[PDB]
RNA sequence: GCGAGAGACCGAUAGCGAACAAGUACAGUGAUGGAAAGAUGAAAAGAACUUUGAAAAGAGAGUGAAAAAGUACGUGAAAUUGUUGAAAGGGAAGGGCUUGAGAUCAGACUUGGUACCGGGCCAG
RNA sequence: GCCUAGACCGAGGACUGCGGUUUUUACCUAGGAUGUUGGCAUAAUGAUCUUAAGUCGCCCGUCUUGAAACACGGACCAAGGAGUCUAACGUCUAUGCGAGUGUUUGGGUGUAAAACCCGUACGCGUAAUGAAAGUGAACGAAGGUGGGGGCCCAUUAGGGUGCACCAUCGACCGAUCCUGAUGUGUUCGGAUGGAUUUGAGUAAGAGCAUAGCUGUUGGGACCCGAAAGAUGGUGAACUAUGCCUG
RNA sequence: GGCGAAAGACUAAUCGAACCAUCUAGUAGCUGGUUCCUGCCGAAGUUUCCCUCAGGAUAGCAGAAGCUCGUAUCAGUUUUAU
RNA sequence: UUGCUUAAUUGAACGUGGACAAUUGAAUGAAGAGCUUUUAGUGGGCCAUUUUUGGUAAGCAGAACUGGCGAUGCGGGAUGA
RNA sequence: AGCGUGCUACUUAUACUUCACCGUGAUUGCUGUUUUGACGCUUUCACGAGUAGGCAGGCGUGGAGGUCAGUGACGAAGCCUUUGCUGUAAAGCUGGGUCGAACGGCCUCUAGUGCAGAUCUUGGUGGUAGUAGCAAAUAUUCAAAUGAGAACUUUGAAGACUGA
RNA sequence: UAACGAGAUUCCCACUGUCCCUAUCUACUAUCUAGCGAAACCACAGCCAAGGGAACGGGCUUGGCAGAAUCAGCGGGGAAAG
RNA sequence: UACAAACCAUGAAAGUGUGGCCUAUCGAUCCUUUAGUCCCUCGGAAUUUGAGGCUAGAGGUGCCAGAAAAGUUACCACAGGG
RNA sequence: CUGCUACCA
RNA sequence: GGCAG
């Protein structure tokens, strides 16, 4: 179980971790939906600063 | 990339690399850190003394930001002045006209005193400075200007 | 039941002449640890001074 | 049968080639193969031999290593030549003008070199203006600084430093690290 | 849940258990458990008619590019099996090496040059 | 010294060499086979397949000191079938930049999950040491000595200069112990000089990032395998016992 | 838990603690298996510690990558002296 | 040179300078020496000669040195680790 | 053709000697003729056992980027086959037959990538083997009808049984 | 301890194929045919003796030997199967 | 075991003495407790209690590199082991 | 010295 | 290791 000079590692992996896993696969679309939102808001009360 | 593993060049060979006597098991000698005081005492004797016990007295609730103060020796010193006037700062210094260092404005906290500073005049502003760093800048005719 | 062989030096000899068996290496200045304090302490007053004779000279 | 006193078959242990893939690296080790094969200078042996070396074995030189090369008796308008990066040192109070041959320069490198009035040139340029090697000096940066030598050949009472990933007061400096906690190695 | 767009994903023992009248058939008193199963052909054009037969079917014929595609349907491997042909065989058979015999395959008269020049192979 | 019988082989592919004979800038047996004759090209020759003969040949896989074993699995065939991915890491290598490095949390932009661009912070590194309050790295050409590739001067040898690195003696920083100057909120300060003590330190930075193999730890963790434990439910159509009614 | 004129009997072919689903791919120092070719190198069953004795860690043996050099000064051997 | 040591101008250690050159001071050999990192399997062994302990002995149990088998085919011992 | 001893010849191992070829390690040289391969060509010498294990170089499979303006209904893929060729090999290519719609070479990327075994999984198929067997409950028989076909159906005649 | 007992035990009378010591008879099988038609098991298989060998071989070594295809039985072996 | 730096004992002195003439006579982490420094910390700033640190002993693990531990199974189960 | 009560190295 | 006779 300790074997070899190699640091002591903490891998908090005991738990049911792969039940929460969070892949953040959408961080694009988010950008993108996040920039029509923006454009949105902003569109609405022009010019008024959002 | 999977075709460069090992795993690929044991196919056929009956064990995988793992022998015909000690059979690769789950988990012989336990788990994790298990047995650091029993059967594995000889490697963390070895490769990590020190990792059982108690040393010093524990801190409740302690913030970092209390302990930030970021070093800059001497020998680095001059490196905050700004570059498009360095030489002329160091051919024309004086007493009467001397480059002001801020160095926490920089974002350093203690001025420590490795190094030779160019014999030149200079105004640091530091929160802390060593006892030899200032002996040094006073030396080249300089000043350290406590700041807070 | 799990009596099996106790001591044995056979083939010892022969895992330690596959690499060795080395002489350790040699060298013009042992270190001088371990060596009487007393001394340890004039010699290094000794070899000041005659550093500093010879940079002079 | 044959009573072999040695192994058979055994590879020199040395690199023959780079096992880099770069095609000007190359090249260059094209023509200091054939100034070594060709020229009776040792100088362009060690040259080929280096320009196999791995990146760990070739450490950066810094301008302070070259200043101080170029500051021994003799030694001021010898040709340097670093088999490797040529890194700034802003520690310098001054640089003298130098002639410096190097695979890579960095900026700051190479601007203080040709702010002082030197010349930063490549290996083939320096196979052209000493194709023997004549009045050089060859640099090397130091290896032992590396980090990863710290924790070679740890044991006790030997003085190395321990394979761990945090640094503190509860990261392994009670028991075989102090007297009051049992014993110390 | 509702509606969309995709993929260096799987390709019918895979992918969901389920590509099909699949949470179906079926089991269990019950809670529950839970399959197998896609593919003629472009088009049924799914073989009229004659003949033997109690019939199923067979034989002719016919459709089709193909029936070496007939729904017991694309291709149609192996195990296993029938027939024909070849060979061997005194309490197993099978294998390696070597040669004989038989069978198969190959190659220099070359991309030969002009009666001759010269070449290939096997030998003295 | 001389004569004489047989077997196997013929690698190489202009010349270059060493010798020999020299009648000779020629020839040879001397840095590896040529000459000549016959036959054949519908074939002598070669390979494979089947089979006979001679000779040898135990059933593979596995655990094991030891298997053909009277040890275990295997009737046969097809299809499926077992070191993976991830978080954090060690060594090595390649690559970019380098006292810095890392664009991608986000923002801009787009031909729209791409490509392209932006910067503050932050992470790691650039300082250590002490439990901590704290303190914090040049006597010197960043030291001396013995080596040290290479370079310079030479001309066997010899001299000069000597990076990396090795051995060694020192210097500097923190801790520990000792000494204790001018002074003072008279108990603080801590100059100065030391000590068979100690640190994962300084002593002209080497790191950061991406990727790859290998190794490590936690994870289902190479694949299949318990006897058990727990949570929530379904059964007295069998059967055990009581009751009611026949 | 039931039930037992008591056998640990019976409780739906299930009883010294039923059946169903889930936790659950439970854990296994133990058994079994672990899929292509050629080339080069090539072991160990020993040391120390372990509720250690069918297991680990440690050292040894082995491979790989090399690096600094280039006859420098090495050796499972002899001789001579001690 | 020293703060060590001596009654000392004595020593101890480390040095500056000078002399002794390839028979630089025995043999034989040297597919070179030195150095580092990292990781696998293994941690049931067994046999022969010789030394050897317990046992009446054992194809028994336990040690020493070497060589082997394991991990290895080939020729011989008919057969056989 | 036994035992003790001496001698001569002779027999033959993957051992030794010479030579050929393969590979590994080292080694000689190669740029004014380096010359579209220098990760190449070339000179020389030595060496080759191997479980567990390590490393290297290759063979093969599904999919991806690029390329061959690649093959293909004038027949792709698959399958069968003493048609053979190439490679030490993993394998590649090819003749003939069958077949019917896609597929490959090369430079790279990637992985759910290679089976003889696991009382492996699912499906399929043998030998056993025309074998074990089809034997409790007393029992059937003649004729006619029907039908292609009657031990077994129907009807008649008989013989029996269950035996309230 | 009267009575009771598919309880354990000894002796006696009667009785007998339990035995000396076997023989004969009946039906149903087995057997042969028509029809129908499994399964266990199976590394490959199937003659011995000795040897050596994991110390009890079908295979190996040395001998004996050895001639198609088979039927009913049988229980030595297959260290037979489960 | 031999020194270094102290402070001592003894002897006229040189010397000798860091327990027993030598070879055995013993004990980690965590926790507690005592001695020492009266030093560091209790983190908004202080005082005094209290607590926590630093250095050295002691309380103990005899399975002595150091778990906290009674039986039975003839009702039994599983993984294996020749 | 008996009884009761207590038990983190 | 605390009480108590
Ligand atoms: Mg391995
Ligand atoms: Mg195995
Ligand atoms: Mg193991
Ligand atoms: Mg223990
Ligand atoms: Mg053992
Ligand atoms: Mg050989
Ligand atoms: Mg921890
Ligand atoms: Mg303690
Ligand atoms: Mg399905
Ligand atoms: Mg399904
Ligand atoms: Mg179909
Ligand atoms: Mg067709
Ligand atoms: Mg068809
Ligand atoms: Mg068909
Ligand atoms: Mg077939
Ligand atoms: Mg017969
Ligand atoms: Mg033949
Ligand atoms: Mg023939
Ligand atoms: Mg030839
Ligand atoms: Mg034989
Ligand atoms: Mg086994
Ligand atoms: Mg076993
Ligand atoms: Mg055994
Ligand atoms: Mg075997
Ligand atoms: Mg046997
Ligand atoms: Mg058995
Ligand atoms: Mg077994
Ligand atoms: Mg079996
Ligand atoms: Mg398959
Ligand atoms: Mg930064
Ligand atoms: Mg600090
Ligand atoms: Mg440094
Ligand atoms: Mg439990
Ligand atoms: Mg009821
Ligand atoms: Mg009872
Ligand atoms: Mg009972
Ligand atoms: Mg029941
Ligand atoms: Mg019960
Ligand atoms: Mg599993
Ligand atoms: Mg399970
Ligand atoms: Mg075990
Ligand atoms: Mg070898
Ligand atoms: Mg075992
Ligand atoms: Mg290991
Ligand atoms: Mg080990
Ligand atoms: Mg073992
Ligand atoms: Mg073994
Ligand atoms: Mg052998
Ligand atoms: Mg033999
Ligand atoms: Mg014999
Ligand atoms: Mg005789
Ligand atoms: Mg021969
Ligand atoms: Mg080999
Ligand atoms: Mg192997
Ligand atoms: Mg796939
Ligand atoms: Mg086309
Ligand atoms: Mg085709
Ligand atoms: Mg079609
Ligand atoms: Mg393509
Ligand atoms: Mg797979
Ligand atoms: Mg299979
Ligand atoms: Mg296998
Ligand atoms: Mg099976
Ligand atoms: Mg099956
Ligand atoms: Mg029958
Ligand atoms: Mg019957
Ligand atoms: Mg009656
Ligand atoms: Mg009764
Ligand atoms: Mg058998
Ligand atoms: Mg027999
Ligand atoms: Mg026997
Ligand atoms: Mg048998
Ligand atoms: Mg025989
Ligand atoms: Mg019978
Ligand atoms: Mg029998
Ligand atoms: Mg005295
Ligand atoms: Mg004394
Ligand atoms: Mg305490
Ligand atoms: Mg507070
Ligand atoms: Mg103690
Ligand atoms: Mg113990
Ligand atoms: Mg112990
Ligand atoms: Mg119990
Ligand atoms: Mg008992
Ligand atoms: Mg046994």
């Amino acid at each position: 179980a300790i074997s070899k000079n190699l640091p002591l590692l903490n891998n908090h992996f005991r738990k049911h971790w792969q039940e929460r896993v969070r892949v953040h696969f959408d961080q694009a679309g988010k950008k993108a939906s996040r920039r029509q939102s923006r454009l949105r808001k902003a569109a609405k009360i022009a010019p008024r600063p959002i | 990339p999977t075709r460069l593993t090992k795993t690929r060049k044991h196919r056929g060979n009956v064990s995988a690399g793992k022998g015909r006597i000690g059979k690769h098991r789950k988990h012989p000698g336990g788990r994790g850190k298990a047995g650091g005081q029993h059967h594995h005492r000889t490697n963390l004797d070895k490769y990590h003394p020190g990792y059982f016990g108690k040393v010093g007295m524990r801190y409740f609730h302690k913030q970092q930001n209390h302990f930030w103060r970021p070093e800059i020796n001497l020998d680095k010193l001059w490196t905050l002045v700004d570059s498009e006037k360095k030489d002329e700062y160091l051919s024309k210094s004086s007493a009467s006209a001397a480059p002001v260092i801020d160095t926490l404005a920089h974002g350093y906290g203690k001025v420590l005193g490795k190094g030779r500073l160019p014999e030149v005049p200079v105004i640091v502003k530091a929160r802390f400075v060593s006892k030899l760093a200032e002996e040094k800048i006073r030396a080249v005719g300089g000043v350290v200007e406590l700041v807070a | 039941m799990a009596k099996s062989k106790n001591h044995t030096a056979h083939n010892q000899t022969r895992k330690a002449h596959r690499n060795g068996i080395k002489k350790p290496k040699t060298y013009k200045y042992p270190s001088l640890k371990g060596v009487d304090a007393k001394f340890k302490r004039n010699h290094r007053y000794a070899l000041h001074g005659t550093a500093k004779a010879l940079a002079k000279a | 049968g044959r009573d072999h006193t040695s192994k058979q078959h055994v590879r020199s242990g040395h690199r023959t080639a780079p096992k880099s893939d770069n095609v000007y690296l190359q090249l260059l080790v094209k023509l200091y193969s054939f100034l070594a094969r060709r020229t009776d200078a040792p100088f362009n042996k060690v040259i080929l031999k280096s320009l196999f070396l791995s990146k760990i074995n070739r450490p950066p030189v810094s301008v302070s290593r070259i200043s101080r090369a170029l500051k021994q008796k003799g030694a001021a308008e010898k040709t340097i030549v670093v088999v490797g990066t040529v890194t700034d040192d802003n520690r310098l109070l001054e640089f003298p003008k130098a002639t410096i041959a190097a695979l890579r320069f960095t900026a700051g490198a190479k601007d203080r070199i040709l702010k002082n009035g030197g010349e930063a040139i490549t290996l083939d340029q320096l196979a052209l203006r000493a194709p023997k090697g004549q009045n050089t000096l060859i640099v090397r940066g130091p290896r032992n600084s590396r980090e990863a030598v710290r924790h070679f050949g740890f044991g006790p009472h030997k003085g190395k430093a321990p394979r761990i990933l945090s640094k503190g007061r509860k990261f392994e400096r009670a028991r075989g690290r102090r007297r009051s906690r049992g014993f110390k190695v």
